[PDB]
RNA sequence: GUUAAUGUAGCUUAAAUUAUCAAAGCAAGGCACUGAAAAUGCCUAGAUGAGCCUCACAGCUCCAUAAACACCA
RNA sequence: AGUAAGGUCAGCUAAAUAAGCUAUCGGGCCCAUACCCCGAAAAUGUUGGUUAUACCCUUCCCGUACUACCA
C-alpha cells in the first residue's frame, strides 16, 4: 500500500513548471 | 541607576503585551517572480477521442478508489477487534497484566519513521563532498 | 411561560458550545495541554517532512482524512515554515565550490488530540506503512518548543535577554 | 409554580454533556 | 497458577525497502496527472530559454541586426545533455537482489518492496515447527517483556527493534495431546507482539536452520492451520 | 460429526407475488473549488443470505455466520 | 471628610518632532586642578483603554492644595 498517495498533484493555480528528478542520498538508495 | 532597571523591567513588559507573530507561509503566497511574466501556455487544445478516454477513466478510478477504501477499513477493522478480543481475554486470565497493558506507558513516542526509497542503497558507495548553506530567508519584526 | 407545560421549548444555548468571541485583548491560543490519562496519551504532532510541496501535502490530507473516519479529534491542520538549503557540491581537480542546486524542504503537521491505548498501536500501523517515498514521518509530543518554530524571532527581546544574562 | 409536560420534549434525546463526539449538521440543506 | 503456559511471542516485521510496482491502472493516471500539470503550469525558466534561444535564432535568420554578439556560451538543450550524460552514465543498484533470484529466504535483502515476517524451527516432542520467536512469561515481568526478552534470546542476534506499547496483538491457545496431556499442563496461551526492525541482522554462524523471512503470501507454507489463521488475523497485508 | 445463538448495502425503510405507485433514506467514494477539513458544483459503485412452505399469512427448514462438545506443539 | 491638582533623564525646565541646560562617562588643552573646547550615553509616576500611540482617559501609589460655616 505504498503507492496510495504519491499518485497526486500540485494543487495550485500559480505554479511554476517541475520536472522529475531522480535525487539519489548520501548512499546508493 | 535604579531607575533605569525600573524601565530595563517596564521594556520587557511592554513587549510582552504584544502579539507572538508567525511566519507567513511563502509556499502558500506566489512571489512577483510568476506575476504576469509572458509565461502564460498557449491555448490548449483538447482532442475530443482524448476527452471522451479521459472523462471515462476517471470513472473506473472513482471505482478503484473505493476497493481500495473497502479492505483498508476492513483490514483495520480486523486488526482492532484481533487486538481488542485479546486484550479483554488476558484481563480474565491475567488481571494484573491487564492493567500494565492498558495504561499509558512511554515506550513508543517519537515514532520516527522514514518512507521506502526507489532503489536500495548500494554497497560502497563514495559521494562526492561539498558543503550546504542554508539560506532560509529570516524574519525579524521588532514592536 | 414558566408555569406551561411547553415551557423550555425554545432552549438552543446547551447544544451549541460556548463559542467564545476572540476578543481583541484576549486573543490567545489558550491550549490546556493534557498529559498521561489512564488510556489517553497526551496531544500529539503527526510531523511530515518531505522534500516535494505536493507529495507532501497529499499524504498530509491522508492523515487528517483518516482521523476523521476514526472518530480521532484533529486541533489543528497547520504548516510548519519551510527551510531552503543551498547545496553545494566540490568541484573536481580543485578546492573551489560552485552552486550545485537549491533544495528546499516542507513539513506538514497534523496535530491530533488523545487517543486510547489500544489504538495507539492500530493507528501508528496504518500511517508507516502508507509512506508513500522519502517522506520522514515524526510523531512527537506536543510541547512549546516544537510549536515555538511557526513563529517568529525577536531580536528585540535577544537584545534585552542578552544584557539581562 | 413549574409543570410536568404531557409527553416527550423535542430535543431531549440527544446528550447535553461530551458534544464534540456528537456529528454536527455541517450543512444547511 | 493456572493450567494455561503464559508465552510471550514476537512478531518481527521488516518494513519494505523499496516502493512497490504500479498497477497498470495507476500507470495510466499517473502519465494523465502528468499531462495536467504542465498543461495548467506557467513556463520555467528552463523553458525560457527555450524561447531565449528561439529569440536569437529568429535574428540569426532575419533580424541580423543583434548589438552584441557575446551573448551566452551554453544553450538550453546543451544543458538537458550535460545532464543526460551523465544520468546515462551513472548507474543505480537492483531492486531484484540476487536473494530473489536465489530464493535466499534467510537473508534481509529479499522482497524489498514486500515485508518480511520472521520464523524460526522449534524442536518440540521431537517434531519441528516453524512458528515465531517466543519465551515463557516469568515472575515480576511484564507480558510486553517476555516479548522483549526473546529478542535477546536469539542466536548472536545485533538487531535493534522498536516495540509497539505495552498492549498485546493477538492470542492463540492450543491444548497437548491427550497422551502428555495433564491437569497441571492442559495447555498453553501464546500473545503476540509486534516490532518494527530498525537494523541489525544475524550472524553468519546459522542461517538456513535456524530462521527464515517469508511474507504473508507464503506464510502458510510454514505454519500450520490451527496456528496460521491468529497470526494472520494481526498481519497487515503490506 | 454433534450441542446452543444469528444472516436487506456500513446501519436502517418499504417490502418479503399479505395488498399497494416502489427495492428507499442517510452514510461511503472521484473530480473541481484560497493551502487542511467542511460547504457547494459535477459525478461513481449496489444488496432484497438460500431453498421450501403459503400463494393472498409470513414462517419453518436448509446453508452460512458464529459459539460450544471437540482434532492441536 | 470632600474637592482641587501634579509626577518626564541623576537634577531642573520646554515640547510630545521626546528638546535645551546642567550633572555623569571618555578624550584634548595645562606642571596639575578648575574654566574652556570635542565626543558619547540617558528618561514620559503607575494599570487599563485610547484605529495605533503621545499630550488624553482610567486604575494603582506618592506628594501637594483649598474649605470644614449659622445657631
Ligand atoms: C506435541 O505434539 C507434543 N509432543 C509436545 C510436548 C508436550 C509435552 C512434552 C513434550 C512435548
Ligand atoms: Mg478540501
Amino acid at each position: 500500500d505504498c503507492n496510495r498517495a504519491l499518485l497526486t498533484r500540485l494543487h495550485r493555480q500559480t505554479y511554476a513548471r517541475l520536472y522529475p528528478v531522480l535525487l539519489v542520498k548520501q548512499d546508493g538508495s | 541607576d535604579q531607575a533605569a532597571k525600573d524601565r530595563l523591567k517596564k521594556r520587557i513588559r511592554r513587549l510582552e503585551k504584544a502579539s507572538q507573530e508567525l511566519i507567513p507561509i511563502e509556499d502558500f503566497i506566489t512571489p512577483v517572480k510568476f506575476l504576469n511574466k509572458e509565461r502564460q501556455r498557449p491555448p490548449v487544445e483538447l482532442p475530443f477521442e482524448e476527452s471522451e478516454r479521459r472523462a471515462l477513466l476517471l470513472k473506473r478510478w472513482s471505482l478503484y478508489k473505493q476497493r481500495e477504501h473497502e479492505m483498508e477499513r476492513s483490514a483495520i477493522r480486523s486488526l482492532l477487534e484481533a487486538q481488542e478480543e485479546a486484550l479483554q481475554e488476558l484481563r480474565l486470565s491475567s488481571p494484573e497484566l491487564h492493567a500494565e497493558a492498558t495504561k499509558r506507558d512511554p515506550s513508543l513516542f517519537p515514532f520516527e519513521r522514514q518512507g521506502p526509497d526507489y532503489t536500495p542503497p548500494i554497497s560502497d558507495y563514495q559521494p562526492p563532498e561539498g558543503r550546504y548553506q542554508d539560506i532560509t530567508k529570516v524574519y525579524t519584526q521588532v514592536e | 411561560y414558566r408555569s406551561k407545560p411547553t415551557h423550555g421549548i425554545g432552549r438552543y444555548k446547551h447544544l451549541v458550545k460556548a463559542q467564545e468571541p476572540k476578543k481583541k485583548k484576549g486573543k490567545v491560543e489558550v491550549r490546556p495541554i493534557n498529559l498521561g490519562t489512564d488510556y489517553e496519551y497526551g496531544v500529539l504532532n503527526i510531523h511530515l517532512i518531505a522534500y516535494d510541496m505536493a507529495l507532501a501535502e497529499s499524504y498530509a490530507q491522508y492523515v487528517h482524512n483518516l482521523c476523521n473516519h476514526l472518530a480521532i479529534k484533529v486541533e489543528e491542520s497547520y504548516a510548519m515554515p519551510t527551510k531552503t538549503m543551498e547545496v553545494l557540491q566540490l568541484q573536481e581537480q580543485g578546492s573551489k565550490m560552485f552552486l550545485d542546486a537549491v533544495l528546499t524542504t516542507h513539513e506538514r503537521v497534523v496535530q491530533i488530540s488523545g487517543l486510547s491505548a489500544t489504538f495507539a498501536e492500530i493507528f501508528l500501523e496504518i500511517i508507516h506503512s502508507n509512506l508513500p517515498e522519502g517522506v520522514k514521518l515524526s510523531v512527537r509530543e506536543h510541547t512549546e518548543e516544537d510549536f515555538k518554530g511557526r513563529f517568529k524571532a525577536r531580536p528585540e527581546l535577544e537584545e534585552l535577554l542578552a544584557k539581562l544574562n | 409554580r413549574r409543570a410536568a409536560p404531557l409527553g416527550p420534549m423535542p430535543n431531549e434525546d440527544i446528550d447535553v454533556s461530551d458534544l464534540e463526539r456528537l456529528k454536527k449538521y455541517r450543512s444547511f440543506d | 497458577s493456572s493450567p494455561w503456559r503464559l508465552l510471550g511471542a514476537l512478531c518481527l516485521q521488516r518494513p519494505p525497502l523499496v516502493t512497490k510496482p504500479l498497477t497498470p491502472l495507476q500507470e495510466e493516471m499517473a502519465d494523465l496527472l502528468q499531462q495536467i500539470e504542465i498543461e495548467r503550469s506557467l513556463y520555467s525558466d528552463h523553458e525560457l530559454r527555450a524561447l531565449d534561444e528561439a529569440q536569437q535564432l529568429a535574428k540569426k535568420k532575419s533580424d541580423l541586426y543583434e548589438e552584441e554578439d557575446e551573448q551566452n556560451i551554453l544553450l538550453a538543450q546543451d544543458l538537458e545533455d550535460m545532464w543526460e550524460q551523465k544520468f546515462l552514465h551513472f548507474k543505480l543498484g537492483a531492486r531484484l537482489t540476487e536473494a530473489d533470484k536465489k530464493d535466499d529466504r534467510t537473508s534481509l535483502h529479499r522482497k524489498l518492496d514486500r515485508n518480511l515476517i520472521l520464523l524460526v524451527r522449534e524442536k518440540l516432542g521431537d517434531q519441528d515447527i516453524w512458528m515465531l520467536p517466543q519465551s515463557d512469561w516469568q515472575p515480576g515481568e511484564t507480558l510486553r517483556q517476555t516479548a522483549e526478552r526473546t529478542l535477546a534470546t536469539l542466536s548472536e542476534n545485533n538487531m535493534e527493534a522498536k516495540f509497539l506499547g505495552n498492549a498485546p496483538c493477538g492470542h492463540y491457545k492450543f491444548k497437548f495431546p491427550q497422551a502428555m496431556r495433564t491437569e497441571t499442563s492442559l495447555g498453553a496461551k501464546v500473545f503476540f507482539f509486534k516490532a518494527l526492525l530498525l537494523t541489525g541482522d544475524f550472524s553468519q554462524a546459522g542461517k538456513k536452520g535456524h530462521h527464515v523471512w517469508v511474507s504473508k503470501e507464503e506464510l502458510g507454507d510454514y505454519l500450520k492451520p490451527k496456528y496460521l489463521a491468529q497470526v494472520r488475523r494481526f498481519l497487515l497485508d503490506l
